């Protein structure tokens, strides 16, 4: 439960310059990671494979 | 009040020194015995500090004729430590008087070591060549603290969970570069024809709009056109 | 003060005890060694000199066989001086109702203060000479004794002027007051 | 036994607190003064464990009739703490007198400092607008003491050379992941024809099964084809 | 109690005296002050009131002059009482073979107990006045003091009833077990 | 020989979910690695280096 | 001289113990009690320690017949802790005496932990079903303590500020690898035409050069030709 | 200041075979990483703005 | 000793007594418990033997009333022995001055030491059985007590031989030597 720990305790944490360049660096990667599996197409072979047999679009 | 510091300093001016002079030491060196009761330094330095104040009332002129008595002093310098030193004496091995004390400097930080006792030995001062053994040592220990210390100083500040958050990120970011680099297939290929797409074939080689009939041809997974 | 390995220097304090002797508000007792006989013991507005050797000045036939701390008080004009004799007599360790006494001069003569201690190493005093050994042994930090196993070694202790050049002792001090209980120092 | 505990925790009722109530404090807090001989806190509790086990020896019905010594009561008081605070009330500073101590309360996750001895003067309390430099630093104190606690938790569970080869095999990803980004050529084309490949030519622009004459045509090394 | 900074609160602890001191299966003294000049002390069975004040009731040609402690078991009828008023005088810090003597009643009168100091501020006594003083300063945690400069600060020590009022003061009792030793307290 | 030790002390160490994600994760990235060097050519370039000169197949 | 060290070390002979013969402990499990005032084992080292200085100084031949005091032994035994054994004693609960005493052994790395005293009761040894729940918790904290000693041996070594270095570096080449993955667009391509580089179009469609007139033809950004 | 003090004392932290290792790492991924940001184009992108309605080489 | 837990193993360390108490070049007093009657002092050259039974062999109106440490010394022909019995008592706990009295024999006859001690549980005297009873309960790490709410329960101590089974006690040996203070142990 630490992560719960850690968004009550937001306000506190956030008034250091490295706290703040640590948490925009990482929900940037998320982004970004999101963004790279979008562009690979995995899911792309899954919506291939859950569409097979069911229409010729 | 006394000698219990709670944590640029404690200084100590003309009439303590015999160098007549001020010197001031740095609240981390200082604080290392606040509760030691086996440093020859710190006993030396309640007793100047127990001095100070009873200038201070005087000052203040309390008028308190309060005859003193041995208990005070005994209960300011470590009667354990002063039994030690006698017996040292008796037994003709080094031993200190409370006159000199030495220690490492960091002239880079102005971090210093807690300075020790100069050893004594018939009615001489022990030298160079007895004491090279321990300025190389408590160099290195000093060296060590202040790493340490620094360490400790941007330790308490950080949460050890967005550490922990920061590093999975970059393993997923760096587990979806990869994933992005070498690509997957896609779609179904005909051997020897061309892109069948939007038309998405069946693994009979057919399409169930119609247009590709089920030959049962060879399919093959590919990723581009 | 020589520079050590790289970036680190030697550097030594040395503390000044003029200052805190001098500066202390109440009294202290002082304890001095000066050549290797002049033994110097100086409380409140008593200053005591104490010598080793081998003169009679005392005989039991003639003055007073202290033996109870009661007694004392016919050696002396002064408390001060009789209150300091009897702290130097129980810090040293003399047990007053098992040793053999000390001798001292009655009030009611123009001399002066003189005591005397038998420390001989010969007979049965031998092993007094022990016991009272090691007690000084405990306070002066040193003991330049003056005394071989000749027939006597007589201790005798005269009140006289204190010198200006005694070293300013401090441990000595230190075990004085810590061995002994129940003193107060006056101003 | 006695109070020598080597680590919710100890608790005390109501005939030993003034609100006759019942509080427990946690066995971090109570552990910081199993050593520690300068805390008046501390040495209270250990005249009330005293106090409680010679209940409980009496309700075993020892029936050893021992009398009391003072010296049992000065081995569990530190009779140099009590001589301090009587020289500070013979000189006219604060002191307190083992009454009313006070701590910082964490109330997220029920953490609080070890308590301090409320100075008294002039049979008074010391009020906020003197006592107001401690509470800050005593709750930063606090937060540092939790990161640095946690920290210290993590810290004696997972082995140094795991992180190490974690680390090391990230950077050897990394840096393939970029060799296989740029790619290396492969083989040797001449200039203006297509890939001779499998046929692999030399230096001189030929190949040694003879389809490619020795006719020192120029070559440039290619990747693809 | 009011909150400090954010999510931390400030809270104190205050301990109950009565439990501790009616708890302890062994007997302990209690020392108390009332109002400026009531003192009081009790241990074991005897509980005694000190006042000072500038009334004479016991004089050297009339009553016994206490000079040893052997010589003190001629002032009472119980061995509680004996032991206290020892205990009292030597926590107190009296040298009995060195100082002035003090006076007591003998046993041999139906009045009842009474033992009085001389503490005046004048002549050679001031010296004492010095000693007594700092001794008291060292129990009681404090010291109304109720005698000035005048002619005469006559300590008066005699037994009365415990009044239900005292606060329970325990500093007191730890500087006095702290001071005298080879004590066992009863129950 | 920090190497030898951990390699010794492996069953006490198993015990803690961190240290098997921690070792998971490393040998993926290691295997991985081999892949990726692999798919590279850097290895080919060398064997094409080591072969240049002998036959022609 | 005597047990003050400042840091395969300490090592006990035939006539310290009862199994006549020699061992050793390591200097960092011997240095954890030179401080400490509460410790039954270090007490006895000390009193060892001053029995063998005695041998040294009587073979040096000093031939200062100075008598012993009692002040000597009590300034090298803990009374306080003497006195609390004394009260266990009376009190009929259980204590121990000096003369056995129990460790932890990790034969891995030789470290063990410091002794502890095997408590006795009514002239008897406890056993293991009531002391069993020590253990467990005294090799925890051995294992603890050799992985934090490990840890900030290394600690005390690499800097903190190449650390963070080397981690933005890293967060630098990972950014730059996915940057060049992507790769950007370029030039300006009109719709349905071929590449027109090096003549570098406008947004109008046009080049300065007069070869592509400004006739507002649709531009799309490109990379590749 | 961490860093002017780190420049300071180059020479005495020179001396440990993990110090030279992770500082020639560092310097190895920056410029790495310069070659990198060359090869994407950005710095093209740039230019290229930079140079629109100048000239047409 | 056995295997705990894994890689970590059981071992403990136990030390020999015979070494210390036969190395230390100073002597140190012993204390000893022999069944459950015959308790041990050795101090010096002097070697006492206690025991507590219902015989009574001194009498007030025979021999010598010890009240003072003075008078201490018309018991014994050695200044050994008379040293250990002061210092014995004293580390029990006997105020010379303040409690009765004990017996002890006149050196002008050649039957030898003994001296004899009223520890009886029955009436004043219980009082005084109390305080010497925690006395020997602090001394000896035991007390195998011998004499129950009985007439009478005498003490007696007389010098013989050293019994060479007695095991090596040193408990007793600290307290002895923590109690009591300025005194020097020969060789
Ligand atoms: C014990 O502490 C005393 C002070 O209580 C120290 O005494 C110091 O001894 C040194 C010995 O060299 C003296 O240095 C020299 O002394 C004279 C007089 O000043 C002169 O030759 C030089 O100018 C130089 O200072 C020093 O003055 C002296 N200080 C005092 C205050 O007496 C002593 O060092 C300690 N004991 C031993 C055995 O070293
Ligand atoms: C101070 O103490 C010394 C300790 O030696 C006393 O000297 C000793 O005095 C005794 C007196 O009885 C001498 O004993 C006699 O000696 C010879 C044989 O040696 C003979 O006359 C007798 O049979 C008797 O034993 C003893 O010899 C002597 N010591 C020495 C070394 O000569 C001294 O008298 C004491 N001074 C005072 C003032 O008390
Ligand atoms: C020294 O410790 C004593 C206890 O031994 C403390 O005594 C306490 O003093 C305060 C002063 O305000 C008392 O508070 C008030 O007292 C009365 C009676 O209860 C009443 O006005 C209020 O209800 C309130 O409680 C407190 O009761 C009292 N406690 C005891 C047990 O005597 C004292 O605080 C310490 N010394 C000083 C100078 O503060
Ligand atoms: C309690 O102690 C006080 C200390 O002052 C005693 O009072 C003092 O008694 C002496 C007796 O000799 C008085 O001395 C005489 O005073 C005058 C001159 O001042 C004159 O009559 C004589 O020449 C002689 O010096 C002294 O004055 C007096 N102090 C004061 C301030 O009046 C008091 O007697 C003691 N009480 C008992 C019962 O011992
Ligand atoms: C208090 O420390 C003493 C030493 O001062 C310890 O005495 C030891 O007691 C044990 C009890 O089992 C003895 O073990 C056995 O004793 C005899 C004679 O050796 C024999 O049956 C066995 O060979 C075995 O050793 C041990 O010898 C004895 N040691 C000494 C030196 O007396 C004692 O353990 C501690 N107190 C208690 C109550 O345990
Ligand atoms: C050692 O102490 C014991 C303590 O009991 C002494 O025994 C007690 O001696 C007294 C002498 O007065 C006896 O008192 C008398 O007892 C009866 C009535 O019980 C009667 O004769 C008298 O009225 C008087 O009260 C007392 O009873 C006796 N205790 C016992 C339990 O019998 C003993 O004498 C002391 N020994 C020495 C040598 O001092
Ligand atoms: C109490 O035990 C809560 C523990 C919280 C664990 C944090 C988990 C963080 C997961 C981040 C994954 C990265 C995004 C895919
Ligand atoms: C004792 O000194 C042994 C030290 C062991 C060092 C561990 C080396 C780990 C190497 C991992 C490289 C990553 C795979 C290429
Ligand atoms: C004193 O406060 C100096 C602080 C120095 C901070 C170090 C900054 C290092 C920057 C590295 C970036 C990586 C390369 C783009
Ligand atoms: C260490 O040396 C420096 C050199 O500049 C000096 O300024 C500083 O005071 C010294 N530190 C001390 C004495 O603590
Ligand atoms: C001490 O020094 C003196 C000279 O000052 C010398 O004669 C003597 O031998 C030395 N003694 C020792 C024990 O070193
Ligand atoms: C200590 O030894 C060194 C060796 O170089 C010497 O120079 C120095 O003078 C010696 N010190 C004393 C006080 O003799
Ligand atoms: C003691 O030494 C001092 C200092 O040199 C000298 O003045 C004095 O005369 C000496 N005393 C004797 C008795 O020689
Ligand atoms: C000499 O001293 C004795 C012993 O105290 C004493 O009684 C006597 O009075 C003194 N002599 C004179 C002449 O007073
Ligand atoms: C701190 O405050 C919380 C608030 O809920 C309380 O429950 C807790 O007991 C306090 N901690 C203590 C008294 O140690
Ligand atoms: C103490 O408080 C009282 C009132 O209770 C006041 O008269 C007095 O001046 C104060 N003294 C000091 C020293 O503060
Ligand atoms: C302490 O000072 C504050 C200032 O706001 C005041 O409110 C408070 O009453 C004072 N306390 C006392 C006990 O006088
Ligand atoms: C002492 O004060 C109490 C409490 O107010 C009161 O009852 C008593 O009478 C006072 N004593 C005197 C002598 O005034
Ligand atoms: C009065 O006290 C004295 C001194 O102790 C004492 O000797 C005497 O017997 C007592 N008076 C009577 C009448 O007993
Ligand atoms: C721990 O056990 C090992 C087993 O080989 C032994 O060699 C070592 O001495 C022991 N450590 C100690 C006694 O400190
Ligand atoms: C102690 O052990 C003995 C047997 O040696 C037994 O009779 C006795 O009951 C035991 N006492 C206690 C208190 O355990
Ligand atoms: C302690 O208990 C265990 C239980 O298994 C038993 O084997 C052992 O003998 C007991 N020890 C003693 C000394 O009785
Ligand atoms: C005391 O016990 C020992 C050892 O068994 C024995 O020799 C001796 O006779 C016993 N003493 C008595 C009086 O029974
Ligand atoms: C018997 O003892 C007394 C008391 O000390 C003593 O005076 C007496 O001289 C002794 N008896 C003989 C015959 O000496």
């Amino acid at each position: 439960g630490q992560f719960i720990s850690f968004m009550q305790e937001i306000p506190t944490f956030l008034q250091e310059a490295l706290n703040i360049a640590l948490v925009a660096v990482s929900l940037i990667a998320i982004i970004k990671g999101v963004v790279n599996l979008y562009k690979s197409g995995l899911f792309q072979f899954f919506v291939f494979l859950a569409l097979a047999g069911r229409s010729c679009t | 009040a006394f000698f219990s510091w709670s944590l640029g300093g404690y200084c100590l001016e003309e009439w303590m020194l015999v160098a007549a002079k001020m010197k001031c030491f740095g609240n981390t060196a200082v604080a290392k015995c606040n509760l030691n009761h086996d440093s020859e330094f710190c006993d030396m330095l309640r007793l100047f500090d127990y001095n100070k104040n009873a200038i201070k009332t005087l000052n203040d002129e309390t008028k308190k004729q309060v005859n003193l008595m041995g208990q005070t002093i005994n209960a300011l310098i470590s009667d354990n430590l002063l039994m030690k030193n006698k017996i040292r004496e008796l037994m003709s091995v080094p031993y200190c008087n409370y006159t000199k004390f030495w220690y490492v400097n960091h002239t880079l930080s102005g971090q210093h070591s807690l300075p020790r006792c100069w050893l004594i030995k018939n009615n001489s001062y022990l030298n160079i060549s007895d004491f090279r053994n321990d300025w190389i040592l408590e160099s290195d220990f000093l060296i060590s603290e202040m790493l340490s210390k620094e360490y400790s100083d941007r330790q308490g500040k950080t949460p050890l969970t967005l550490v922990d958050i920061c590093f999975w990120s970059t393993v997923f970011f760096t587990a979806s570069l990869f994933l992005h680099l070498v690509g997957i297939p896609t779609h179904r290929h005909i051997r020897g024809e061309a892109c069948p797409l939007p038309h998405r074939l069946n693994s009979l080689g057919g399409c169930r709009c119609g247009k590709y009939p089920n030959l049962k041809k060879p399919t093959v997974w590919r990723r581009g056109h | 003060a020589f520079k050590i390995g790289l970036h680190t220097e030697f550097q030594t304090v040395s503390f000044s005890m003029v200052g805190l002797f001098s500066n202390n508000p109440h009294d202290l007792p002082l304890l001095c060694t000066l050549n290797k006989s002049h033994l110097y013991i100086k409380g409140g507005n008593a200053s005591f000199k104490i010598s080793f050797d081998d003169i009679a000045v005392l005989l039991p036939e003639y003055d007073v066989i202290i033996q109870h701390p009661a007694d004392m008080s016919w050696c002396s004009k002064s408390d001060d001086q009789i209150w300091l004799s009897q702290w130097f007599m129980n810090a040293v360790g003399h047990d007053w109702y098992l040793d053999p006494p000390f001798l001292c001069r009655n009030r009611t003569k123009t001399e002066g203060f003189i005591f005397q201690v038998n420390t001989s190493k010969t007979g049965i005093n031998e092993n007094y000479a022990k016991k009272f050994k090691t007690g000084m042994h405990h306070l002066y930090r040193e003991y330049p004794d003056s005394c071989l196993d000749g027939k006597l070694c007589l201790m005798k202790a005269q009140p006289t002027s204190w010198p200006l050049q005694c070293p300013l002792d401090h441990v000595n001090t230190l075990h004085f007051l810590t061995r002994g209980k129940n003193i107060q120092l006056p101003r």
